[PDB]
């Protein structure tokens, strides 16, 4: 059940494992995880408010269980960091909906064979260990040494 | 062993024979040559049926 | 769905006049309407049949909005008689016409059970 | 326990799965000892065949029934469906629509009255394969040598606590269904070579699988134990527990 | 009035003409899978499933018509 | 009336138009059948069965404009 | 009567539509059994009754028509 | 009026033309699509997914005709 | 006037005529593709480009006759 943001490479026609992140939490702990920034896919990647509608809906019939847990673990302060207008409503309709959020907490390791998230707060440096059902995480990016070496990029690790 | 076949309505010739010679006897010249399978009854019916994404079973 | 069908089928032909009574009455005074226009402008021979509707674009008009523009001319046509006389008119056999004449596809028409007055 | 049951002597559980090829049924039950010509009835009654398809095939169908009614009263089956065959018949003069739509309810009903009444069926297959794959049953137990003494598998009545199911506290889910669909028994088997005998426990519900609407497996064993007993050695094997399992994997609240 | 009905049940006539390439098409279709299965007769199953599923397509077309038929013939 | 008529006659004639098209749909049916029994004669029954049965399908159609013909004549 | 008449004869002139189209499957099988008799002339009898036989399929379509024909020509 | 009314539910009969190639569009395709397979069995997957996209353009062509239709019938 | 406003709906509907034959065209284009694809499937993208280019190139005229048809609708 772990799932991200892009399909890998080795995925044929015939399989559509993407799909199922909705559909297929009957149950358990879900967790989706923000990177740090800078990141791509800021808003463009954002479906937690869609989850939240269709899982409404499991809620009501009983497709999905009432004792789970969805949590936004945004390694970031802020969900759009050059648009407070946008990252404010963000932060209003998560709470008018009813969804928790923990930040500046990074996704670090993930174990497959007992569903193991281990997680860390940057803020105070504790990492956590927490039992998943269902994981979605924002693929991290990372600078490339190319553009360092030569002197062009300036601090993040972005063109200047 | 006649009044068996009749009263269980096997009434197939030669289906309890094991060696229905009787039959490729009758058989030498017949269109889609084939004798009766062994113990078969002629109420039998192993058909069976599915359903699939296709059409047709298929 | 054959239940929904069945019914809805139903309720249209019980209930529907309350929405579409309204269509009816217009297309029945306005296939009178038009009908009365087609015998103002429309040739009609000794006997009644519009035997040239090509006569002009009104008249083709005229012609195909009518009802009874289609009987008329139809009546005609299949009167193996009259289209006799006609036929004797072409090569040139031709005279006057009486009004008993003149309504002879009327009286075709009321063989066939059609209900024509003015005989 | 076992809801078809005929006045037969043998083989209990698998009385409704065997199709036998008979035109009609046997003059007898089958006989548990030699008997005599006279403790038989030669030429049996008049209209014979008649009486035993209704007290060998229609009343053990409706003991079914009448044994797990308690999993068919509920609010969609008692009152919406015959109220909807209702509203529909006062009309079923009008339009054959509404024959329809007054019959519908109905034959939804005895679907949902005909697979609930039925033997709870677990894949029995699934269940050996299991056993036989742990060494420590494979060591006292075998099925070339193995035999069954006693077997117990019903459904469970009612909601269950509502702190270890939570679940089932769904008012919707309450609407369709009385019962919880889940089911409890055990197995008393026997190993003629080794001499040993053991309880083996079980409990299973409904799961989903794979899929987001249909059902994966509705027996599944979240609680599987074995009490082994054996000359003067007693052991105890969990192969599933609940406290693990439930952690997991939850039920499926089937609706319809 | 009578003449738009006397089109309508013309139009109900057209309705026949993709039944008369569907004759084609299916004869094409069915030719088709003759010679494919000389060429490599191992492979009966897959070709026979593709010829009945390119069937059913073809042929939905044609009661697709019949259907749109019955339809401007009444409505 | 008479009208309609006519053309309810003339639809009728229509449905001939499949019964074209299926005589030309076998020659091409059957030519790949000599081509694909040419070319692998071996597995004939194979190949063959699959024709006749195509074959089926295709005056199925013929039969069934046919169908819709009387109808719209007498319907 | 003489205006139905009418077009009833002119629909008995569209039989003559099979009849081209059965000309023309003919011409493309008697070809496949050309071209395939020459690829494996081991089998010609086989091939040549084939062919005479998928002929006897195009004239059905030709004599149903005929008899669909002077049908409604009369019916 | 009647006669632009009377054009109108005609076009919409014209509309099962693309239908009756559509049928025999799908023929040509699938039977190309079972060669391509006893060629090259090896490819089913990829074959088969490019031959369901090539007919689900069709289809679109066949909607959009269709859709055409309605319109023109009422506007 | 009425009369010209029906032609105006008739030629509307011969915008039908072209999505016919797209139909069809795209149907050899892809079994082309296929066939073309199974003999060579290494370079499947550089065939599968070329296709929907064609099948763009289709829909050129297609869009072409509907930007004409209702440009004489109302020009
Ligand atoms: C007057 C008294 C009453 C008489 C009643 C009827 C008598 C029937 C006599 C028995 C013959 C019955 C014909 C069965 C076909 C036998 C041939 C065969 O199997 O085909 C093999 C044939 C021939 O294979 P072959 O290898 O054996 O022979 C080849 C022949 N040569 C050598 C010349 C090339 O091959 C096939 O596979 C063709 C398959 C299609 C067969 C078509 C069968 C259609 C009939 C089945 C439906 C009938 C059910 C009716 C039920 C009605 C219910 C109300
Ligand atoms: C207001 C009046 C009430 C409505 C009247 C309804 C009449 C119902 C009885 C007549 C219909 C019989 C149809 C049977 C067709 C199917 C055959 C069958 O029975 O299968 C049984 C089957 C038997 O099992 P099986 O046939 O499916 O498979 C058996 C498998 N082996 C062979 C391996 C064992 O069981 C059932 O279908 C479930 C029980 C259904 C019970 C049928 C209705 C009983 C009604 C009881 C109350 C009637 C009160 C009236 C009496 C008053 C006093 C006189
Ligand atoms: N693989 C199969 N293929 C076709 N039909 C099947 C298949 N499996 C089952 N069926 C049909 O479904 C029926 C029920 O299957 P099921 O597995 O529940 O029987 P079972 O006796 O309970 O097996 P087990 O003893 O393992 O519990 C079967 O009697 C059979 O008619
Ligand atoms: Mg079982």
């Amino acid at each position: 059940p772990v799932y991200a943001n892009r399909d890998p490479e080795t995925w044929r026609s015939a399989q559509h494992k993407y799909s199922k992140y909705i559909s297929n939490f009957k149950s358990g702990d879900g967790y989706f995880c923000i990177p740090e920034y800078p990141y791509a896919g800021e808003v463009e990647c954002f479906n937690f408010f869609v989850s939240d509608e269709v899982w409404k809906w499991a809620q009501h019939h009983g497709a999905l269980s009432p004792k789970h847990t969805f949590t936004i673990v945004n390694a970031n302060e802020k969900f759009v960091h050059y648009c407070d207008s946008a990252d404010a409503f963000i932060k209003e309709r998560l709470e008018k909906r009813g969804i928790r959020v923990e930040y500046n907490t990074k996704l670090l390791e993930v174990h497959q064979d007992g569903q193991k998230a281990t997680f860390i707060n940057t803020k105070t440096g504790e990492k956590s260990v927490r039992d998943y059902n269902n994981l979605y995480s924002i693929v991290p990016s990372k600078r490339q040494e190319f553009l360092d070496k030569a002197g062009l990029t300036n601090g993040n690790g972005l063109l200047n | 062993e006649l009044e068996e076949l009749t009263e269980t309505h096997n009434y197939i010739p030669g289906a309890k024979d094991d060696v229905n010679l009787r039959g490729y006897l009758a058989t030498q010249f017949a269109w889609g040559k084939k004798v009766i399978s062994f113990y078969r009854h002629p109420a039998d019916d192993f058909k069976c049926a599915k359903a699939t994404k296709n059409m047709l079973g298929r | 769905g054959f239940g929904c069908f069945s019914i809805i089928n139903y309720l249209y032909g019980r209930y529907g006049y309350i929405i579409n009574e309204s269509s009816q009455k217009r297309a029945a005074q306005d296939l009178l309407d038009n009908d009365m226009a087609a015998d103002k402008i429309l040739f009609k021979n000794r006997v009644g049949a519009p035997t040239r509707p090509l006569r002009s674009l009104d008249d083709m008009m005229a012609f195909l909005s009518g009802s009874a523009t289609y009987d008329q001319l139809a009546d005609y046509a299949s009167y193996n008689h009259a289209m006799d006389v006609n036929q004797d008119q072409q090569a040139g056999l031709d005279s006057w016409m009486s009004e008993k004449d003149k309504n002879m596809v009327k009286y075709y028409q009321r063989s066939l059970g059609k209900k024509v007055e003015g005989i | 326990q076992m809801g078809f049951s005929s006045d037969n002597p043998y083989n209990k559980r698998w009385e409704y799965k065997w199709k036998h090829s008979y035109y009609t049924y046997p003059r007898d039950y089958e006989h548990t000892e030699v008997r005599k010509p006279q403790d038989s009835k030669d030429v049996p009654p008049i209209y014979f065949a008649y009486y035993k398809d209704f007290v060998d095939r229609w009343l053990p169908g409706m003991n079914m029934w009448w044994q797990r009614r308690h999993r068919i009263f509920d609010k969609f089956n008692v009152y919406f469906l015959p109220g909807m065959s209702l509203f529909f018949y006062q009309f079923a003069d009008l339009a054959l629509g509404f024959k329809i739509m007054a019959a519908f309810p109905l034959f939804l009903a005895y679907t949902r009255i005909r697979d609930k009444t039925l033997d709870p069926d677990f894949k029995e297959t699934y269940l050996r394969d299991m056993i036989y794959q742990n060494p420590e049953i494979t060591k006292y137990f075998n099925e070339e040598t193995i035999h069954v003494l006693d077997y117990e598998f019903e459904y469970l009545p009612g909601y269950l606590c509502p702190e270890k199911f939570p679940e089932y506290q769904n008012k919707t889910w309450q609407f369709f269904n009385t019962d919880t669909a889940q089911a409890e028994g055990f197995f008393k088997f026997g190993d003629v070579e080794s001499g040993a005998t053991m309880t083996l426990k079980f409990k299973t519900m409904p799961i989903p699988g794979k899929f987001r609407y249909q059902v994966g497996e509705p027996f599944y064993f979240y609680d599987l134990r074995a009490e082994i007993k054996c000359d003067g050695v007693y052991k105890e094997v969990v192969l599933v527990d609940e406290k693990e399992s439930l952690k997991k994997i939850r039920p499926f609240l089937f609706l319809i | 009035m009578l003449l738009v009905k006397a089109v309508k049940v013309l139009v109900m006539g057209g309705c026949m003409l993709p039944i008369a390439f569907g004759a084609l098409g299916t004869g094409v279709l069915f030719a088709g899978f003759n010679v494919a299965l000389s060429r490599n007769p191992e492979e009966t199953e897959s070709l026979f499933n593709n010829t009945l599923m390119g069937f059913a397509l073809i042929e939905t077309f044609i009661f697709m018509s019949i259907g749109l038929g019955f339809f401007v013939l009444f409505a």
